[PDB]
RNA sequence: CAUCCAAGGAAGGCAGCAGGCGCGCAAAUUACCCAAUCCUAAUUCAGGGAGGUAGUGACAAUAAAUAACGAUACAGGUUGUAUUGGAAUGAGUACAAUGUAAAUACCUUAACGAGGAACAAUUGGAGGGCAAGUCUGGUGCCAGCAGCCGCGGUAAUUCCAGCUCCAAUAGCGUAUAUUAAAGUUGUUGCAGUUAAAAAGCUCGUAGUUGAACUUUGGGCCCGGUUGG
RNA sequence: AUCUGGUUGAUCCUGCCAGUAGUCAUAUGCUUGUCUCAAAGAUUAAGCCAUGCAUGUCUAAGUAUAAGCAAAUACAGU
């Protein structure tokens, strides 16, 4: 059903813009896992 | 007294002594292989394909022998390799009878499995035959190739089929990682060495009973039969009893050796004491799930006695604390009980029994054997040819022949969904013989008072014990669980397996009932309850039996309320009205007794 | 038997596995230079600590001690021959605050990406891979290659390939064809 | 120790190459060739399991694929999230030539060879040490987890399963030994009142160690190197 | 040229246990697409060995009547 992740190169490109573009913050600290 | 200091010398000596004895055993053990007066390997050949034929593999094997005069409608093969001076016994199943396969399996040294690199292992037949074979034991085991250029078109092709093929075998016997290609003379070369040179493993529930093999059979009158052959287990005695796997138990009157011993008659004896389908089917799928999601309800209605119903049942606190008597002596109760054989530690019997065994063996492995038994004639009509069926005879221990109570292992087979009812009657084979039972389910646990819950049907996920009665088993044999079913290819359906664990009569199994009814009216400390009775004098009968909710409150009954069986309860907290209130009942459950099937 | 075949590693591995400063300004090397693995990144920073460790001992001979002007030299005279070094700070003090970004900067994976003819440093590395990419006359597939000054004027599409001006690859060729069947009704 | 036999007799030494048994946690083909390197002989020519070639081979080492780019819709200060379109390429297969003693493979190349690009990356973790979950279902101090501190007896941040997330990545985990951490072996460089550790006391041989003093100062030429 | 967790009601110490990084150091588990290169029955048993092979050699120039081959009456090629 979901689509594979992309490997090697790709992948890193993929994380580089979660943490550096698309961030939550959540009171400033930053949170990678956030219970919804 | 004084401390020792090892010198240089005593440490050098004391090694080289310790070589010697390891390098003496070695030689005891090939000693019965030894030479052209020892005794034959036993090779089964068992092709996976229908594509193969077995004749086929046994011709490139002969080709590296190195001897024309080596290399005919027959199936028991007797060979001489003098490049090796090895000698061979081959047997060649017939490839149509599933239940044959497997006896013929039972007596190898080694196994071989022929795999076709041109069509595919069937799911229904070709892995059942490999799974199965592992689940009763298997001595040790080669895989083969014999007609890989069929797929050629370079070299490098058959290569990549060949990957593939040895990829699957070692899914099922990891230890090998090579699949040899007969089609190329040093790999052909390579599996003779290799079947005229090793030991084999030993199997354990097998070598500590005598077999044979027949080399002939031959009938004497009020009936006697004759065979002789090579002792192979642990051994023979004339005072013992003799199995053969279609027939059931004989006795033997003389053992010679090709001096004569005779049977002594100081001797234990033959005895063994002291449209419905849709519909059926149908039913147990609706049972198995309500089970499933409502187990052992029961329902009263108006206008019947719950007395007369349910006055057989006792009632109890808990099962792992009641005083529940083993050998009570209620009417349900068996006509067999002190007829019943009863061990105690089934361990210190099990291996005492075995050490006394090899001790008084008379014949032993490597002896050629005459053996006359006492054998009813009317049941000579089903005697076949040795050289096209195979024929074998296997020793009993003293007291395998007399019934007892009996627990299994059970797991289930590879995909078998199917619900199982735990009355249906099953056939089991632990050993050679096998034998038609009616179980009862019960999960494993570690109760200090042996008191365990009777279950309708077996879980679906987790292993369990099965109990039934049935002769006794002194090798904890591997079990395996079938039903027949001849509107299927193999005729038999497999349903699970497993192990004979022992003899245990003071397993108590209660079977449980359970009635439910309707909280509808609460106050601080009572609640009223509807629905599980409709006479008062049914609620007062049931007074002293303890309550508990499906949410684990506990509660107990106070007085009847009015004419049509309400009570009024208390507990230990706030019910609701979403809570349901019950009280369970349970009853001695006995085991069945078992037949002998074929 | 024949003498033995020499061989060496190349990286290594920082000491502390999970010090959270470190993680994130790997990754963002590895972000703006389009990288697969730590281990190209471990790669340099081995090479720095050689080049750290060859210079650092120099500096404790005399001035005019004839093996630091010989061995000072060369090193000099190497580094700034790929452009690591500016021609500006052509001197031995200068050599021992050189960092990572330094040499990244210089990898043909880059410098393909700032001449344009690509339009993202991951645009870039598929061009190299795929054969497309010629140094003077000769083919280069490599990323990791360090461009030499003189080098730079020389990059551009390989003879042999589409944008260098040979025929179209199999896939434009397979479309031209069904389509002309296709019209070639 | 051990082989053959006509029972009179005869023959033996793989810690050379390949191969077998045994042992054990623990280790490859009974293949091709003198074309190269060299050696021996009465010799340019013969011979060479010395040596070379290929097979098995995740011991260790180097380089490096598993996707790139437009349009449209929506959101936002040229960047994100999802409907759609042409391009590019080797893994693999193969005519040929090259390679080679003859071959296999590498390098080169006509034809063929991507849309869940199914031509589908794993191995360990998510209380602390130590990057990363108040998520959701189950269970009953039990099954289990746990290097250490500990968790679990319905209300589990630690068990089991499902989502999501983290780390290294064609590699990742475990056991045993050893190096650093260890100024917990200390020459550099430890400690001995009360925490482990100054011997009841004095004499004394080997060993280690042992106060101060003897030509100091002053003139005159030559004089090389570096710096201004 | 770097350390962190554990003795207490709480604190500062002595001290060890656990954690952390490497190994041209071995074994083993799961997984495995491409190019170059490459160790390999040492550890325990300097234990026992079926079969085949591993040492021979000639130039114009020591000895020729092969009843060998091939075509200058003592001989004369190979």
């Amino acid at each position: 059903e979901k689509p594979k992740k992309p490997k090697g190169r790709a992948y890193k490109r993929l994380l580089y813009t979660r943490r550096f573009v698309n961030v939550t913050l959540v009171n400033g600290k930053r949170r990678m896992n956030p219970g919804p | 007294k004084p401390d020792k200091q090892v010198s240089k010398l005593q440490r050098k000596n004391k090694a080289k002594q310790l070589r010697a004895q390891r390098i003496l055993d070695s030689i005891e053990n090939r000693k019965l292989f030894e030479g052209k007066n020892g005794a034959a390997k036993i090779i089964t050949i068992v092709p996976l394909v229908n594509d193969l034929d077995p004749l086929d593999i046994l011709y490139k094997l002969l080709k590296c022998a190195d001897d024309e005069g080596i290399m005919d409608s027959k199936r028991i093969f007797n060979v001489h390799i003098k490049k090796f001076k090895s000698n061979l016994k081959i047997i060649i199943p017939d490839m149509t009878n599933f239940l044959n396969i497997l006896d013929c399996a039972k007596v190898a040294d080694f196994v071989v499995f022929g795999l076709s690199g041109v069509q595919e292992v069937d799911e229904e037949f070709g892995e059942q035959i490999i799974r199965a074979l592992e689940l009763q034991g298997i001595a040790s085991y080669i895989g083969v190739i014999s007609n890989l250029s069929a797929v050629h078109e370079k070299e490098k092709f058959q290569l990549d089929v060949k990957q593939s093929l040895e990829s699957y075998f070692k899914h099922f016997f990891p230890s090998e990682e090579r699949v040899y290609n007969l089609e190329k003379n040093s790999d052909a070369l390579n599996v003779l060495r290799t079947l005229c040179q090793r030991l084999p493993r030993s199997i354990n529930w097998r070598d500590n009973r005598g077999y044979v093999v027949a080399d002939f059979v031959d009938f004497v009158e009020s009936g006697d039969l004759v065979i002789e052959g090579t002792v192979r287990g642990i051994g023979f005695n004339a005072n013992r009893l003799v199995h053969i796997p279609d027939f059931g138990d004989f006795q033997l009157n003389k053992i010679e050796k090709i001096t004569v011993f005779e049977s002594n008659m100081n001797r234990d004896t033959l005895d063994e004491y002291a449209e419905e389908e849709e519909r059926q089917l149908r039913e147990f799928r609706d049972m198995e799930k309500e089970d499933r999601e409502f187990p052992d309800e029961i329902e009263l209605e108006p206008s019947e006695s719950a007395i007369e119903r349910l006055k057989r049942y006792r009632g109890l606190k808990n099962l792992y604390n009641c005083d529940w008597q083993v050998d009570e002596k209620d009417p349900s109760s068996p006509a067999e009980w002190k007829r019943l054989l009863r061990i105690g530690n089934y361990k210190n019997t099990k291996n005492r029994i075995i050490k006394e065994t090899k001790n008084e063996a008379q014949a032993i492995a490597g002896d050629r054997i005459r053996m006359f038994i006492r054998f009813p004639k009317f049941l000579l009509e089903k005697i076949q040819d040795p050289k096209q069926l195979l024929f074998a005879v296997y020793g009993l221990l003293l007291h395998e022949h007399k019934n007892a109570v009996v627990n299994f292992s059970l797991q289930r087979w590879e995909q078998y969904d199917k619900p199982v009812p735990s009355q249906e009657p099953i056939v089991v084979q632990y050993g050679v013989r096998r034998y038609t039972i009616q179980p009862l389910f019960s999960q494993g646990s570690n109760s200090p008072n042996n008191v365990h819950k009777y279950e309708r049907f077996l879980h679906p996920d987790t292993v369990s014990v099965a109990t039934c009665i049935a002769p006794v088993d002194f090798t904890q044999s591997p079990a395996i669980f079938f039903k027949p079913s001849p509107t299927d290819a193999k005729n038999i359906e497999l349903i699970g397996h497993g192990t004979f664990l022992n003899a245990d009569h003071s397993r108590i199994l209660a079977k449980r009932a359970i009635l439910t009814g309707h909280p509808f009216r609460f106050h601080k400390t009572v609640v009223t309850v509807r629905y599980m009775f409709f006479r008062p004098e049914d609620v007062e009968w049931f007074k002293s039996i303890p309550l508990f909710t499906k949410s684990g409150r506990s509660g107990f009954i106070k007085e009847s309320l009015g004419t049509h069986g309400y009570f009024k309860a208390t507990f230990d907290g706030k019910l609701s009205a979403q809570d349901v209130v019950a009280m369970s009942l349970y009853k001695r459950m006995w085991p069945m007794p078992s037949l002998p099937w074929n | 038997p024949r003498a033995p075949r020499t061989y060496s590693k190349t990286y290594s591995t920082p000491k502390r596995p999970y010090e959270s400063s470190r993680l994130d300004a790997e990754l963002k090397l590895a972000g703006e230079f389009g990288l697969k693995n730590k281990k190209e990144i471990y790669r340099i920073s081995f090479q720095l600590s050689k080049i750290r460790r060859a210079a650092r001992d120099l500096l404790t001979r005399d001035e005019k001690d004839p093996k630091r002007l010989f061995e000072g030299n060369a090193l000099i005279r190497r580094l700034v021959r790929v452009g690591v070094l500016s021609e500006d700070k052509k001197k031995l003090d200068y050599v021992l605050a050189l960092k990572v970004e330094d040499f990244l900067e210089r990898r043909l994976q880059t410098q393909v990406y700032k001449l344009g003819l690509a339009k993202s440093v991951h645009h870039a590395r598929v061009l190299i891979t795929q054969r497309h990419i010629a140094v003077g006359k000769q083919i280069v597939n490599i990323p990791s290659f360090m461009v030499r000054l003189d080098s730079e004027k020389h990059i551009d599409f390989a003879p042999t390939s589409p944008f260098g001006g040979a025929r179209p690859g199999r896939v434009a060729r397979r479309n031209a064809a069904r389509k002309a069947e296709a019209s070639g009704e």
